[PDB]
């Protein structure tokens, strides 16, 4: 038997919410509230209600005003439900409420102009429908507040002054709203703040030098705003800074000396800014740096020779910059290097690059695309990359043959050599990589037949090959042609298992044994010299989604068995020698005429047509 | 072709 006041308040609360939780089915009868689901009391369990924690209960409805009658409640947690409409005023007057988590519901409207919650520690409204002015006036009566989480709301208007009066504020999360203007100078009074997310708003102006006043910062997320100007060179004042996220802004200048000297930074992401000049870090000074993303900037000059002196730097993305010259010779010592993305950086001497980089024994994923333009792909067979998983060197217009030194990387998972000038036959050892699920050799000069060993590729047949996906900190992008919008893959295993051989000079038949690859999603043979019959055994490729045979010289008929490919949504035989009926119904009726054009193929009952 | 940025 509990207090009549709590009993009442709790009965009204649940009157507005469905479903009734497990222990609340007795609610209108039962007098023992403290043993209801998600309720806690003082004394032992036997006093006033101090905690109402109903998070992730699938609760649907509105909040009762009589929630404000629980005088002793220190913790109110309704997060991860379907609760909607307004927050009752009476909730903002609870004298004992330490912890308020309303995050992730459908709540809307606005916060009252007058709030008195003297005991409040953490305040979490994130992931809701709240708009309007930021409730910075909460600082007046909650002098103890540690945590304000407002992220993922509709707050627009100025980033409003007044948070600086929450003197003990530690976490402040404003991310993913519509805020405009610069950071109120008010904010720079919070000397105990260790987390500032402002990311994904419309904020702009320079990032003030007054930021040196927030000396407790650990994580600074400024990403995805309109900031510009130089990054202020204050970072010796922020000795605890571990994560700095500035990506997708208008920052200019280089990396400030103080940031380039910070011993505490784990992670620096400045990608997609307006940054420029020589790239200078003092790697003797940055002993915590494990991850560096400078992509889509204008850094120029040579690649900094001292980079391997960051003994912890695992992840490096320098892509889409203005460098020139070769990979420094010191990169032989980059012992920590795992993921190295150099795409589109104007690098020279792929020969030196590969001969140096083979000495980095932790290298797993390497992206060299759009460098070394017109160079000759090194065939030199002392090259050995032992732990290599992902190798992308594409659209470099490279010359030579398929390099056999590659055959010794047994871990290899994804290989993209496409859009080069490579020539000669595709060698048998390409079928020997057991972990390879993706290979793009397309748009080269390759000749000869298709090696039969592609039919016994292990990751494309059985399910008994199992390996760990590489985990670089950057996404990968995929372009079909020069004017196509790109596709994004955050993880390597997001790529469909793929054999892409199109636009080469390959000849001979399509092996019946391709019916062995049960796990292949994409088979692209288009724009080759291939001939013979389309094998009926292809109906055995059970995971097949896209089959492109177009622009070859293939003869005979489309085998009916192909209609047993359950997942095939994308098919073309156009520009071949084929004849007869296109198989009716099922899967093939969904393909457009263009899939069969420039053949002698006709729809059923239409033969001959032309 | 695959690229990175
Ligand atoms: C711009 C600037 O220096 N503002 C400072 C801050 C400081 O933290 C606050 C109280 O400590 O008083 C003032
Ligand atoms: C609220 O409850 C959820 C889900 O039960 C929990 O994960 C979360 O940490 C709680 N909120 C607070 C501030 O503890
Ligand atoms: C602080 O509390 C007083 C008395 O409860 C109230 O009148 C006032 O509006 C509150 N201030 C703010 C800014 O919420
Ligand atoms: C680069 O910045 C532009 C403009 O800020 C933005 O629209 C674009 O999405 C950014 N690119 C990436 C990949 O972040
Ligand atoms: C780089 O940092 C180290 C360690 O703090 C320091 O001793 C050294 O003088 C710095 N070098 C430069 C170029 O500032
Ligand atoms: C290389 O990778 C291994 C295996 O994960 C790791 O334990 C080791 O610390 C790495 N070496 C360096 C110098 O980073
Ligand atoms: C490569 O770099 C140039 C800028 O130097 C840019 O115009 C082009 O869009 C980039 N292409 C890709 C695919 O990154
Ligand atoms: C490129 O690299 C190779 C191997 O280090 C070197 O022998 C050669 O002289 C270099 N070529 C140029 C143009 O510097
Ligand atoms: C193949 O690559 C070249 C550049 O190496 C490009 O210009 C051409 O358009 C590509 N062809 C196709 C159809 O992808």
């Amino acid at each position: 038997r509990c207090h009549p006041h709590d009993l009442e308040a709790l009965r009204d609360f649940i009157a507005h919410l469905e479903p009734k939780p497990d222990g609340w089915i007795n609610s209108s009868s039962s007098t023992d509230c403290c043993n209801w689901t998600g309720i806690t009391c003082n004394s032992n369990n036997t006093g006033r209600v101090i905690r109402l924690e109903l998070g992730n209960k699938k609760l649907s409805g509105k909040l009762s005003e009589s929630l404000g009658k629980l005088d002793e409640i220190r913790v109110l947690n309704l997060s991860r439900n379907f609760i909607k409409d307004s927050i009752p005023l009476s909730i903002f007057n609870l004298k004992n409420l330490q912890t308020l988590d309303l995050s992730s519901n459908d709540l809307s409207g606005g916060i009252p102009t007058s709030i008195n919650l003297p005991a409040l520690q953490s305040f979490d409204l994130s992931s809701n429908k709240f708009n309007g002015s930021l409730p910075s006036h909460i600082c007046h009566n909650s002098t103890q507040i540690r945590v304000v989480k407002l992220a993922v709301n509709y707050f627009a208007g100025n980033f409003t002054s007044g948070f600086g009066k929450c003197v003990l504020l530690e976490h402040l999360c404003l991310g993913m709203n519509d805020l405009t203007g610069n950071i109120p100078e008010d904010l720079f009074h919070l000397k105990r703040l260790n987390l500032l997310g402002i990311q994904e708003n419309r904020l702009s102006g320079s990032l003030s030098r007054e930021i040196r006043n927030l000396s407790s910062l650990v994580r600074l997320d400024v990403s995805w705003n309109l900031f510009s100007g130089e990054i202020p060179d204050v970072f010796d004042e922020l000795p605890q800074l571990k994560f700095f996220l500035g990506q997708t802004n208008g920052f200019i200048g280089g990396i400030p000396k103080s940031l380039a000297n910070s011993p505490s930074l784990n992670l620096l992401n400045l990608r997609n800014n307006s940054l420029s000049g020589r790239l200078m870090l003092n790697c003797t000074a940055m002993i915590a740096l494990n991850s560096l993303d400078l992509g889509t900037n204008r850094f120029n000059g040579r690649l900094p020779e001292n980079l391997p002196d960051c003994k912890r730097l695992k992840n490096v993305n320098l892509a889409r910059n203005t460098f020139h010259g070769q990979v420094p010779e010191s990169f032989k010592n980059f012992e920590s290097l795992s993921y190295f993305s150099l795409s589109n950086s104007s690098l020279a001497n792929i020969s030196s690059a590969l001969g140096i980089l083979q000495h980095c024994k932790n290298l797993t994923t390497l992206v060299l695309t759009l460098n070394f333009h017109g160079e000759a792909l090194p065939d030199d067979s002392s090259l050995h990359f032992e732990k290599l998983k992902v190798l992308v060197v594409a659209n470099c217009r490279l010359t030579g043959s398929m390099p056999r030194w590659l055959s010794s990387s047994n871990e290899l998972q994804l290989l993209d050599l496409s859009w080069n000038r490579l020539t000669g036959a595709i060698p048998s050892w390409i079928g020997d990589f057991k972990a390879l699920f993706y290979l793009d050799l397309s748009n080269n000069s390759f000749t000869g037949e298709i090696p039969k060993s592609l039919t016994k590729l292990e990751s494309l047949t059985s399910r008994n090959i199992s390996v760990n996906e590489p985990s670089p900190d950057f996404p990968f992008f995929m372009k079909r042609n020069e004017s196509a919008r790109a596709l994004q893959y955050n993880q390597i295993f997001g790529f469909p298992p793929t054999i892409e051989l199109g636009h080469n000079n390959l000849s001979g038949p399509i092996w019946e044994e391709f019916g062995n690859l049960k796990k292949l999603h994409v088979f692209d043979l288009k724009w080759n010299a291939l001939s013979g019959s389309i094998p009926s055994s292809l109906s055995g490729m059970t995971s097949l989604e896209a089959l492109d045979l177009s622009n070859n010289r293939l003869s005979g008929s489309i085998p009916v068995s192909l209609q047993q490919l359950s997942f095939l949504s994308k098919f073309s035989v156009a520009y071949n020698n084929l004849s007869g009926v296109i198989p009716s119904g099922g899967q093939f009726q969904t393909f457009p005429n263009s899939s069969f054009e420039s053949n002698h193929l006709c729809g059923e009952h239409r033969f001959p047509c032309s | 072709y695959i690229y990175t940025q």
